[PDB]
RNA sequence: GUAUGUAUUUAUUUUAGAACUAGUUACUAACAUUUUUUUUUUAAAAAAUAAUUAUAUAG
C-alpha cells in the first residue's frame, strides 16, 4: 500500500510533518504512551464526560491530516477566519477548529509577529553603519495588524542620511539586479505570516502577490513606495521576501532570515506545540537539569532565581445548603527567591485576582508566569537574571511564552523535588499572607542573617534541611525549632536567632528527623546507603534519571582504580 | 450552482479554444439567467 | 473593506466621467447597416418605421438589416438546418 | 434595525453583510439570539 | 537666559532634601524629591571610577524626563506618592529594604492583573475579557520612557546601598 | 532501529538499508526550506474570412465580413489562481512615476530644560519586549550555525562552559562560590573517609559525614583547617 | 466544568446533669503527578536489565 499511494514522500505531503520539523521521518515511531487519557479512563466519570474521552485522539487524527482536510481546492464553501489569527478555514469542521486553537492559544500569532519585528529592528539597530542608516524607528500599528489579511500598514521604517539608490523589486535570491533605476529617501519593512494549506503555499508568489496589492492600492498605507516585504509559512516551515533592495541590504536579510527561521524562540514554541498536539518525542536537552550533579551552578556569580507556584492556588471546603461541598478561594504566594544573597521577592495573590473567572488552577499558571515577567520587566538589564528554575513541569509553558519577551533569558526545569510549598508553614510568612487585603509585593530576606557568618551555600542547605522537616513532619520540627523561650527572633527577622553551635546541634536534629521518618515510611534503612544516595535523599532528587546512572558508573570508575 | 459550474464547462471550452488558459471569459448571460430563475422562485417563501 | 460604508454616489460617483465600454470596433461599408446603433440601450427606440414606439414591444426590419445581423452573430447561431440532425437526440427520444 | 429591535446589540453586521460577535457570548445570549434561516438567507442575498 | 538659570542655582542651594512622611500624603515635595535624585547623580560622579562607568550616562539620560517632571510640578499625584515613599526609606539610614519594597510597589503597584492574559485555553468565557491589560495595568507598562526611569530609581537604589556598604 | 515496523524494512523484489523510501525534502526537514522562486512560462501555440488553416469558421476571432503566446501549464494551485502572472511591472512603473510627480511638486530647548541639561552636563498595548537590549542569536548572523538554543535560551559561549564530546552536553564553567562548594564537597568526602573508613558495605551511622546532611559544621571544619595551615 | 436560578433603594407623598478524651464509618469535593524477569536456603546466596509524561473530559 506504501508503494501503492506513492512512498513516504507522497504521503508525507499531505500530513502536516513538515511543519512540526523532526529531522527525518524515521523518527515518527516511537512507543508512544497515551497520558492524559491513560489516568482518566479508570476515575469515577459521568456518563456525558467518559464519552468526551473519546474525542482527544480525534483531534491529534484531525490536527496530522490538516494540509489535505483544511484544503484549498474546494468544491463549494465560505471561508471564515479564525479569532486572534490568521488561518482561512473553508466551511466548518469543529475538531480542526479547536486542535489549531489549542496549538495557537495565548495570542501566539501576535507574538511571533512582533517577535520577528523586534528582531529585524534590532539587527537594523545594530547596521546604522555600511548600510548608511540614519534611523530605524518601529512604527506603534493596530493590535490587529497581525492578523488583518485584508490590508496592512508598515512597522519598520528606514530613514536615510542622504540617499539610498534602490533597485527593482525582485525575489530575495535572484542574484542580479541593477541599484542605478530609482532614489529614495526612506524605506519600509513588514512581516506577513500565512499558514499554508496543502495547495496553496508556494511562499514567493504569496508575497510578491502581497507586495503588489499592498503598494498599489489605497487602503494599505505605506510612507514611500519603497520597501521589502517579508513572508513566513509556518505550517510549512518556509520564508521568502519581495521588495525594492540597495547595495546592502540582500546578503544582510538572507542571512538574517536564516538564523532568524533556526533561531527564534516564537517559532520554536509554535513547533513545540504541534509536536504536543500530534504527541511525537523528539530529545533536544542540550543543557542538563539541575540535578545532584549539577547542584553547585547555583552559586556561580550570575544572577538566577527560583520561582515556585504551588502555594499559588489555594481554597477552603465548605458546606453547602445542599449535600455536596463546595470550594473558595483564599490567598496566595509566588515564592521567587534568589539562592546566592537571598532576597525573597513573595508576591501576594489577593482573591481579588480569582475574581470573576473559572478553571482557577490552569489561570493560576498564567498569572505566575505574567507576574514573573512583570517583575522581570521591572528589573534594570545588569540586574535582570541569566537563569530562571521552574520548578514544577507545568510552569515550563506559560514562562516560555511569557519569557519570548526577553530571549536573553534561559530557562532550566529542575530534576530535584524542592521543599519550598513548606515555606508557606512558616508562622511569619504565612502571616503576611494571610493578613493581606491588597495584591502585592513583599520582600523577605530567607538567610535571617546567616551571609555574616555563614557562607551563602551552606546557608541554602541549612534551608534545604528546614523545609525538608517542615513538609516531612510540619509539627514535630515546629517544635524543635521553638524549644527555649530565650532565643527570640526580631522584627525584621523570620527564623530564631541561634548561635551557629545551636545551629549545628538543630541541623543535626533535623537529618535525624527526615533520615529516620524516610526510613521508617519506605522500609529502607539509610545505614546500607552510599553518601551518594543520603545526599540524593536530601535534596529531593529522583531516581531513575540518567544523572544518578552516570554518577554511579563514574563513582565505579573512580574508585575501581 | 451545479447549474452555474456546469454551465462553465460549456462556456470555456468555447472561449478558450485556441488561447490558453488564463482568466477573462466575462460571457455572463447564462449563468445571471440561472439566478434570476433562482430569485422568482424563492420570492413567495420569503415573503412568507 | 468590511468596515466601510458604501460611498454616496452624489460624491465620489457622479461627478466622475465613465470609461470605455466592450464595443467591438465595426466596419464601415461590410456593417453599415447596424452601425450607428448596435451598441445604444433599446437600440430603435425612437425610429417610428423600425418599431412601434417607446414602449418597444414590436419590431420589423428590412432585408440589409437583418442580413447583417445574421453575418455579424456568427459565433452564437444555431447553424444547423435541417431536422435529421436530431434524429435520436429530440425531445420525444429523452421522453421514451 | 431588526437586530437592534429584538435586543441584540452585541451582534454585528459589517457592511459586507456579515453577522458577527463583539464579545464572547453565554449560552442564554446565544439561546436568545439565534437568528432564522429567513434572517441568514436574506443576509446572503443582500451580499450577492 | 542664563540670568534665570543662575537664580535658580542660588535658590537651588537654598532649598534642602528632608522627606517628612507627613508631608507625603505639593510642589515644594517635588523639588525636595527633584534635589535628592540631584544629590544621588551627584554622589555618583564624585566615585564614578569603581563602579560601571558604561551605566552613568544612559541613567542620566534615562532620568532626564523624571527630573523635567519634578522640575514642572507635572507629574500625577498616585505616582508621585509612592515615588516619594520610595526615596524616603532611601534617605533614612539603614531601612534599604523598604527602599525596594516601596519601589515594588511603585512599579507595579495593587493592580491584580499587572500584565494583561490573553486567550489562556480552548474554552472562551466573557469573564476573561476582564483580565486583559489595557484598561488597568502596572505603573512600568504606561509608557516605555516610563520604563526607562522607574528602572533607574532602582538603579540609584543599587549605587546607594553599594555607597553605604563601602563609603 | 528498534522502532520501525518490519512491513518498512522490507524492500519489495523489484528494488532488488531502506534506500527504496528516498527520493517537503525529508532526512534534513529541521533545515527551513526557502521560496524556490517565480518562473512565468509562455509557450507559442479551412475559415472563411481569416484565411489561415487551423480553426473553422465559427471559431475565427476576427470579426465576420462580408467577403500568440499561451500560458504553459503549471499545475500548482497557486500557479493557476495567481493575480499577478505574466507581470513585466506596468503598475509599479505607474506608482513610480506618480510618487515621483507628486514629490517634485513638494520640494529649540526650554529654560528648565536647559537648566536641567546644564545640571545634567549634556499607550498600555506597548510591547514588553524591551527594544533597547539584543537578543543573542542575532550576533551570529553573518558566520553560520548559531549557539542559541530555542528549547533552553541559553547562550552557548567559551566563557559559560565547555561541551562534552560523547554526551553533547554543556556543562558550564564554575565561578566563585561555586568552586568553595565543589572544594569543600571533595574536602567533606576526603574528611569522612580518613576519620572513619566509609567503604560503603561496613553499614554503620555515617549520617554526620554527608555535607548537606550537616553543612555549618563542615564549614567550621573546612575553616579551621585553613586556619591551622 | 456547564445549564439554570437566586441576592444587590436612592431622588423623604402632607396626619438526671456537670467536666475530660481520642479514633471508625459512610457521602461530597474542576483540589492535589517509590521499576521488569526470576532462582536458592531458613536475614543471607545467585542471575538479570534498560539524557528524562498530559492543561487536554460534560447531560
Ligand atoms: O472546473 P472547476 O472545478 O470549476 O474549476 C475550474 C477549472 O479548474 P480544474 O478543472 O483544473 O479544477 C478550470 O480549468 P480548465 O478547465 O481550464 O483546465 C478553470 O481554470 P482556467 O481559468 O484555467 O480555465 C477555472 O478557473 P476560473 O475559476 O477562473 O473559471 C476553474 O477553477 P476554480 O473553479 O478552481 O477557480
Ligand atoms: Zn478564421
Amino acid at each position: 500500500v506504501i508503494q501503492a499511494l506513492g512512498g513516504i514522500e507522497t504521503i508525507l505531503e499531505h500530513t502536516l510533518f513538515k511543519g512540526t520539523g523532526f529531522n527525518s521521518w524515521e523518527g515518527l515511531f516511537w512507543e508512544k504512551a497515551s497520558g492524559f487519557e491513560d489516568s482518566m479512563q479508570f476515575k469515577k466519570l459521568t456518563h456525558a464526560q467518559r464519552t468526551g474521552l473519546s474525542q482527544i485522539p480525534n483531534r491529534r487524527f484531525t490536527l496530522w491530516w490538516s494540509p489535505t482536510i483544511n484544503r484549498a481546492n474546494v468544491y463549494v464553501g465560505f471561508l471564515v477566519q479564525l479569532d486572534l489569527t490568521g488561518i482561512f478555514l473553508h466551511g466548518k469542521i469543529p475538531t480542526l477548529k479547536i486542535s489549531l486553537i489549542q496549538i495557537f492559544r495565548a495570542h501566539l500569532w501576535q507574538k511571533i509577529h512582533e517577535s520577528i519585528v523586534f528582531d529585524i529592528c534590532q539587527i537594523l539597530d545594530g547596521e546604522l553603519d555600511v548600510l548608511q542608516i540614519e534611523s530605524v524607528t518601529k512604527e506603534t500599528v493596530h493590535p490587529r495588524k497581525s492578523y488583518k489579511m485584508n490590508s496592512s500598514a508598515a512597522d519598520i521604517t528606514m530613514e536615510s542620511v542622504h540617499e539610498w539608490e534602490v533597485s527593482k523589486p525582485s525575489l530575495l535570491h535572484e542574484t542580479n539586479d541593477s541599484f542605478k533605476g530609482l532614489i529614495t529617501n526612506k524605506m519600509w519593512f513588514d512581516v506577513q505570516l500565512r499558514y499554508g494549506d496543502y495547495d496553496s503555499h508556494d511562499i514567493s508568489r504569496y508575497v510578491r502577490a502581497k507586495f503588489l496589492d499592498y503598494t498599489t492600492d489605497n487602503v494599505s498605507m505605506y510612507p514611500s513606495p519603497t520597501g521589502v516585504m517579508i513572508g513566513i509559512d509556518l505550517a510549512y516551515n518556509m520564508y521568502d521576501a519581495y521588495g525594492n533592495w540597495f547595495n546592502g541590504l540582500k546578503p544582510l536579510i538572507q542571512n538574517s532570515m536564516r538564523t532568524i527561521m533556526k533561531a527564534n524562540p516564537a517559532l520554536y514554541v509554535l513547533r513545540e506545540r504541534i509536536r504536543k498536539g500530534l504527541q511525537i518525542y523528539q530529545s533536544s536537552v542540550q543543557e542538563p537539569f539541575l540535578n545532584s550533579s549539577n547542584y553547585a551552578e547555583l552559586f556561580n556569580n550570575d544572577i538566577k532565581l527560583f520561582v515556585d507556584d504551588t502555594n499559588v492556588y489555594r481554597v477552603t471546603v465548605h458546606k453547602t445548603f445542599e449535600g455536596n461541598v463546595a470550594t473558595k478561594a483564599i490567598n496566595g504566594c509566588i515564592f521567587t527567591l534568589n539562592p546566592k544573597t537571598g532576597h525573597l521577592f513573595l508576591k501576594i495573590i489577593h482573591t481579588s485576582v480569582w475574581a470573576g473567572q473559572k478553571r482557577l488552577s490552569q489561570l493560576a499558571k498564567w498569572k505566575t508566569a505574567e507576574e514573573v515577567s512583570a517583575l522581570v520587566r521591572s528589573l534594570p538589564k545588569e540586574e535582570q537574571p541569566k537563569q530562571i528554575i521552574v520548578t514544577r513541569k507545568a510552569m515550563l509553558d506559560p514562562l516560555e511564552v511569557h519569557m519570548l519577551d526577553f530571549p536573553n533569558i534561559a530557562i532550566r526545569p529542575t530534576e530535584l523535588r524542592l521543599p519550598f510549598s513548606a515555606a508557606m508553614s512558616i508562622d511569619k510568612l504565612s502571616d503576611v499572607v494571610m493578613k493581606a487585603t491588597e495584591p502585592q509585593m513583599v520582600l523577605f530576606n530567607i538567610y535571617d542573617d546567616w551571609l555574616d557568618r555563614i557562607s551563602s551555600y551552606t546557608a541554602f542547605s541549612r534551608l534545604t534541611l528546614l523545609l525538608r522537616a517542615l513538609k516531612t513532619n510540619e509539627e514535630s520540627a515546629k517544635m524543635i525549632l521553638l524549644s527555649d523561650p530565650t532565643i527570640t527572633i526580631k522584627s525584621y527577622h523570620l527564623w530564631p536567632s541561634f548561635t551557629d553551635e545551636q545551629w549545628i546541634t538543630i541541623e543535626s536534629q533535623m537529618r535525624d528527623l527526615i533520615l529516620t521518618e524516610y526510613g521508617r515510611k519506605y522500609n529502607v534503612n539509610i545505614s546500607a546507603l552510599t553518601q551518594t544516595e543520603i545526599k540524593d535523599i536530601i535534596l529531593g532528587q529522583n531516581i531513575k534519571a540518567p544523572s544518578v546512572k552516570r554518577q554511579k558508573m563514574a563513582e565505579l570508575e573512580a574508585a575501581r582504580s | 450552482i451545479r447549474a452555474c459550474k456546469d454551465l462553465k464547462h460549456i462556456i470555456y471550452y468555447k472561449f478558450n479554444k485556441n488561447l490558453g488558459k488564463g482568466p477573462g471569459c466575462g460571457f455572463w448571460q447564462p449563468a445571471w439567467r440561472v439566478w434570476l430563475n433562482f430569485l422568482r422562485g424563492t420570492i413567495p417563501l420569503l415573503e412568507r | 473593506d468590511d468596515d466601510e460604508p458604501p460611498l454616496s454616489y452624489e460624491q465620489h460617483i457622479e461627478n466622475i466621467e465613465p470609461l470605455d465600454p466592450i464595443n467591438l470596433p465595426l466596419d464601415s461599408q461590410d456593417d453599415e447597416y447596424v452601425k450607428d446603433w448596435l451598441y445604444d440601450s433599446r437600440p430603435l427606440e425612437e425610429d417610428s418605421k423600425k418599431v412601434n414606439g417607446t414602449s418597444y414591444k414590436k419590431w420589423s426590419f428590412d432585408l440589409p438589416e437583418m442580413s447583417n445581423l445574421y453575418r455579424l452573430s456568427t459565433p452564437l447561431r444555431d447553424e444547423v438546418t435541417d431536422k435529421n440532425y436530431y434524429y435520436l437526440f429530440d425531445k420525444k427520444s429523452f421522453f421514451n | 434595525l431588526l437586530i437592534h429591535r429584538k435586543g441584540l446589540t452585541y451582534l454585528h453586521l459589517d457592511y459586507n453583510f456579515n453577522l458577527k460577535p463583539t464579545k464572547t457570548l453565554t449560552t442564554k445570549e446565544r439561546k436568545k439570539s439565534r437568528l432564522g434561516n429567513s434572517f441568514h438567507l436574506m443576509r446572503e442575498l443582500l451580499k450577492m | 537666559r542664563p540670568e534665570r538659570i543662575q537664580e535658580a542655582i542660588a535658590q537651588d542651594k537654598t532649598i534642602s532634601v528632608i522627606i517628612d512622611p507627613s508631608q507625603i500624603g505639593k510642589p515644594l515635595l517635588s523639588m525636595k524629591c527633584n534635589l535628592y535624585i540631584h544629590e544621588i547623580l551627584s554622589r555618583w560622579k564624585a566615585s564614578l571610577e569603581a563602579y560601571h562607568p558604561e551605566l552613568f550616562l544612559d541613567t542620566k539620560k534615562a532620568l532626564f524626563p523624571l527630573l523635567l517632571q519634578l522640575r514642572r510640578n507635572q507629574l500625577a499625584p498616585d505616582l508621585l506618592i509612592s515615588l516619594a515613599t520610595v526615596l524616603y526609606h532611601l534617605q533614612q539610614p539603614k531601612e534599604i529594604n523598604l527602599a525596594v519594597q516601596s519601589y515594588m510597589k511603585l512599579s507595579i503597584g495593587n493592580v491584580a492583573w499587572p500584565i494583561g492574559v490573553t486567550s489562556v485555553g480552548i474554552h472562551a468565557r466573557s469573564a476573561h475579557s476582564k483580565i486583559q491589560g489595557g484598561r488597568n495595568a502596572a505603573n512600568i507598562m504606561i509608557d516605555e520612557r516610563t520604563r526607562l526611569w522607574i528602572t533607574s530609581i532602582k538603579r540609584l537604589i543599587t549605587f546607594e546601598e553599594w555607597y553605604t556598604s563601602n563609603h | 532501529n528498534i522502532h520501525i515496523p518490519r512491513y518498512i524494512r522490507n524492500q519489495p523484489w523489484y528494488y532488488k538499508y531502506l534506500v527504496h523510501h528516498r527520493q517537503l525534502d525529508i532526512d534534513n526537514n529541521s533545515e527551513p526550506k526557502i521560496g524556490m522562486g517565480i518562473k512565468d512560462e509562455f509557450k507559442l501555440i479551412f475559415c472563411r474570412n481569416c484565411g489561415e488553416a487551423g480553426h473553422k469558421e465559427k471559431d475565427c476571432m476576427e470579426k465576420p465580413r462580408k467577403m500568440v503566446l499561451v500560458r504553459a501549464t503549471d499545475d500548482d494551485w497557486d500557479s493557476r489562481k495567481d493575480r499577478w502572472y505574466g507581470y513585466s511591472g506596468k503598475e509599479y512603473n505607474e506608482l513610480i512615476s506618480k510618487w515621483e510627480r507628486d514629490k517634485r511638486n513638494k520640494i529649540d530647548e526650554e529654560i528648565e530644560l536647559m537648566k536641567l541639561e546644564l545640571y545634567k552636563d549634556s499607550l498600555y498595548r506597548t510591547s514588553t519586549r524591551l527594544r533597547e537590549d539584543k537578543a543573542a542569536y542575532l550576533n551570529d548572523i553573518n558566520s553560520t550555525e548559531s549557539n542559541y538554543d530555542p528549547k533552553s535560551r541559553l547562550y552557548k559561549t567559551e566563557t559559560l562552559g565547555a561541551v562534552d564530546e560523547k554526551s553533547k552536553m554543556f556543562r558550564r564553567h564554575l565561578t566563585g562560590e561555586g568552586l568553595k562548594l565543589n572544594e569543600l564537597n571533595q574536602f567533606a568526602r576526603s574528611h569522612a573517609k580518613e576519620m572513619g573508613i566509609r567503604d560503603e558495605i561496613e553499614d554503620k551511622e555515617k549520617v554526620q559525614h554527608v555535607l548537606v546532611a550537616n553543612p555549618t559544621k563542615y564549614e567550621y571544619l573546612k575553616k579551621k583547617r585553613e586556619q591551622e595551615e
